[PDB]
């Protein structure tokens, strides 16, 4: 028995799942196709040479495949998440010294997920609020600052975390941040002489609950926002 | 002799001495390189010529990022084998490399005495950080962001010295079309570092 | 002998030497010009002093630009007849401009081999970017874009090397007003090129 | 001897040599400068490595300012009673300082002709501004505004050239924490200046 | 018959027609007072030393005028265009070697033109957004896209061109540009059961017909108008 | 009698006021504590040796004080005043060579307040604006911009200052600022004829009454708020 064209190229499975990190620098090691040959090692048919049919988003060309090795990388075109969450990849194991015929063979689709970094800083959906503010009014949930995040709904990278920056020291206020909406829910525990016809105006800081990414990190220069309150 | 005070790759070679794209698979662009022994330090003078049309056509996205990586033995040989850029440095004659063999050039390599191989106290001084800036077709300026990194890391024994630059690009539009891609040139860049002793 | 490795305007020279405005009638700028030969590298340091009223009331605009433009002749030697910079330069005398003959002045040029004429394959090559600083009077840092372009016209035959600085900002309030305007003045800017043959 | 045209603080003192912050007891930061004579120039290569704690927790704040204020005698002798950095400059052996004494140090002093004492009209030619980077531990670089200043005040008869340079930044938060703050190291800083006269 | 001072210089028209550009550099060659003389060439009074006698906005110095050959070109004070659209140059043609006297001569008109640069990025007039859609609902224009540009009302520099960031892949919407509004109206293409109680968030990407200036290139860094439209 | 240890150092009063400029450089000398010794001079009890017992907003580690001479500066950590207005500081004189005992002495009060700069650029609290102007209405005060400035409430670094960018050339307008609420009142003193139809569209710039810092000046890139009034 010869190592003579006789088969196809042994898969493992037909669906390969691999996984990179959003933002990352050209050859990053994201995948590797573990494939194997049914014919004799050290063989024509064991020189196993991998390559990419079909990327279904196929405009960017994200990823690199060492035909050798099926060693996925990453390029110097750089990954964007939240404009393709993940890529689906049409590949085939190729027997022989490289000659590309019509012959078929056996080829499988990779899944590749691209996980987020935290690259978008939030931003405030509304920008003028006001509340009204009564006496014996206290655990009062009276108004909820409008956020936008784009880094992956449902992430740490979007959920907003809020301080004070100035105007409640006294501790009027406080935020709990909603998760199913991404909202600044800012309470009342400290009540408030109506009659007193006073002002109650402060500023906040919008950030994710995660830290930023280094990339945006020393880009974040937060303006405060200033929510006035009449009681 | 002032022509010995230079260690760089000439001044536009006729082909692409460099390999930056892991995908090609050969010499993709010109790197020019020039080190100047300026008293204690080196004068470092860095850009990129695309010369392939898939180095070329990094103009057309909005996010690219690039790496020459070099690394050199005890003399302060070149390492092309494992170095993005495949031909040894050499001294000035003229505008071209010279030909015979490098007279101290370990003395053009980063000190590390200043830039130590894996010391996680000192890691922060490993660090060159700057812009340069790439022309368009409509004369547009895109600035780049260039991560120099000296003596990071030794691929093996034969390892001494250690210089990644990085160039990357995050703008809001691509610099160029399809149709209007022509050549990633960046412009040079220029930083300096303490150098060994030679 | 280390003061023929720089050609330069002189510090702080008793009158102008430069005429930026066309509408001036005479010099109206003092031009700082340094060269120095650093290896295979030309270190460029220019600055901007301004003297006559007109020039100085641009501090009052916030959209400004202007150039100064050096053309030299095949022997490196200034064309003052069209430059901006109506003084040659010399060699180093302490403080001042040397008086004799210019020695090896060619080798001060930006290298026709990087920095050609009328090649539109290579014209992203012919340019540098940078920035330099305006202190105001209240000790504002204003920062200026300047644009350095080498090699880009000949005039005539005469002309062989190229040296255009442009200087400009684009503000959103003017850096004086007009009783406070006193003198525009540029931070220096060194940027290098790679110089041509001795 | 081209060992002789370096005057510097040593490459990585075994103690710190600088006291920044004037509520330190004694010395809490290594000063790294670098004076090399580039023509009619000096090319001036500055940073700063934290020491002492108090001097590391300024990572843990977002609005810093700091100086380092270097006087000069008449020979230009460091005055290290009167300056941040307490040993004296001296020239190049190896990766550390000589230990002889100074051969033409005047001629590394910021020149009185381009940067004057004491006048009004001539203040905005003693300025210097630029950039450098603090990386934070996760890779992050912080810009620092730098404001080199040259000649600008004696404190004595005994002065006779200043160097000011201050570093500060203003970030939108702090690059470090208590606890993830390990050292401020600031990106080198290279400027130029025009040079006295030998 | 001598070259004496006998007449008045001679003009071709009384009102000459230039046209700049925005921005441009300075010594830029702005325009030409083609003048002649109706005495003996090589004269005294054939040497005519133009002078600018008024501009009307005249507060910037912004042109300068070649005494001799009666070129005018730009100084090194830059042109907006939108701050001062036009200009009305008030100039004289003078006889003699030069001497300034009250005698009369023949004076001109200039109107030059600056020509729009398209150096201001669009910004949406409109922060929050949301439609109703209901099902068989389609070819439907409910909500419109506020922009404003200051670029030149009814130039390309002014028109808004709007690209889907993220949110419509699947086709629902389409985007018409209304000119004389410069309006961002946005369709309905693909019907929604409007009871299925789903979300149809997206955000788009605003900037103008005409590629932007090579001085606000580089600087255009676009933030995702997160327009949320519940069905 | 000897210089024993027998008294308490001596201050001139319980309560210091000093006061410093918000954004200093370190090492600004703030103030000095002068006190003096009831004891002999040149002697132990004469060495005074100052000490900072408390800041109340004892977190930033701001001041300084100079144990020897009492004279108290500035740090590298930089003042903000928008943050903390103003310090509280109790600080005790001690006599001897610096022992530290739990002996009572005498020690006082420091008020150090933070004197404002111009540091914060003025935004505006609202985005879209438009009134409806009819004939025979003149002098009439319509609209009124809202703004905000951080710098200080009540001061000439907060009080805004408004220019028209362009649109308004005729003189149909002019801006008056109300300082108890800090209000751009936008006026109407050249009639429209309210059947023409026409359009009055401008743009406003905002900004202090005093000049910029210069940390923020250079960094203000004004962009006009597009006021639409239809007549």
């Amino acid at each position: 028995v010869l190592d003579i064209n006789d088969n196809e190229p042994v898969f493992t499975q037909d669906v390969f799942v691999g996984s990179v990190e959003e933002l990352s620098a050209a050859h990053t090691l994201v995948m590797k196709i573990n494939a194997t040959d049914a014919d004799e090692p050290n063989t024509l048919n064991s020189k196993i040479s991998y390559r990419i049919v079909s990327l279904e988003p196929a405009y960017p060309p994200v990823f690199y495949l060492n035909k050798d090795t099926g060693e996925i990388y990453t390029t110097s075109v750089t990954l964007d998440r939240e404009e393709h969450s993940s890529y689906t990849l049409t590949v085939e194991a190729r027997d022989g010294n490289g000659e590309v015929t019509d012959k078929p063979v056996k080829q499988a689709q990779v899944q590749i997920r691209i996980l987020d970094v935290n690259d978008n800083i939030p931003v405030v959906e509304n920008k003028v609020l006001e509340g009204m503010v009564e006496e014996n009014q206290v655990n009062v949930e009276v108004t909820r600052i409008k956020v936008f995040d784009a880094d992956e709904i449902g992430s740490d990278n979007w959920l907003a975390n809020f301080t004070f920056a100035s105007g409640n020291e006294g501790g009027y206020f406080h935020i709990e941040t909603d998760a199913q909406t991404n909202e600044g829910i800012v309470t009342l525990i400290k009540e408030v002489d109506y009659e007193e016809m006073k002002n109650l105006d402060f500023s906040v800081i919008v950030a994710n609950k995660a830290a930023f990414h280094k990339s945006i990190r020393s880009k974040y220069k937060p303006t405060p926002i200033p929510i006035k309150v009449k009681v | 002799d002032d022509n010995i005070n230079t260690l760089w790759t000439g001044v536009n070679p006729t082909t692409a001495n460099c390999q930056i794209m892991a995908s090609s698979e050969s010499n993709d662009c010109k790197l020019i390189l020039t080190l100047v022994k300026t008293g204690a330090l080196v004068t470092a003078f860095v850009y990129v010529i695309g010369v392939s049309n898939d180095f070329n056509m990094l103009t057309t996205h909005k996010n690219i990022n690039f790496t020459a990586e070099l690394f050199f033995d005890s003399t302060g040989n070149l390492l092309t084998s494992l170095s993005s850029l495949k031909t040894p440095l050499n001294h000035k004659s003229g505008q071209n490399m010279a030909t015979g063999a490098l007279t101290n050039a370990k003395g053009f390599m980063p000190s590390t005495t200043a830039y130590p191989f894996n010391v996680n106290s000192r890691e922060k001084e490993n660090y060159i950080y700057g812009t340069c800036y790439y022309t368009a077709s409509d004369h547009t300026a895109f600035p780049i962001d260039i991560s120099v990194m000296l003596n990071q890391r030794a691929l093996n024994n034969e390892t001494s010295y250690c210089i990644r630059v990085t160039w990357s690009w995050n703008t809001g539009v691509a610099p160029e079309v399809q149709t209007s891609a022509t050549t990633l040139v960046t412009s040079p860049f220029t930083f300096y570092y303490i150098r060994e002793d030679d």
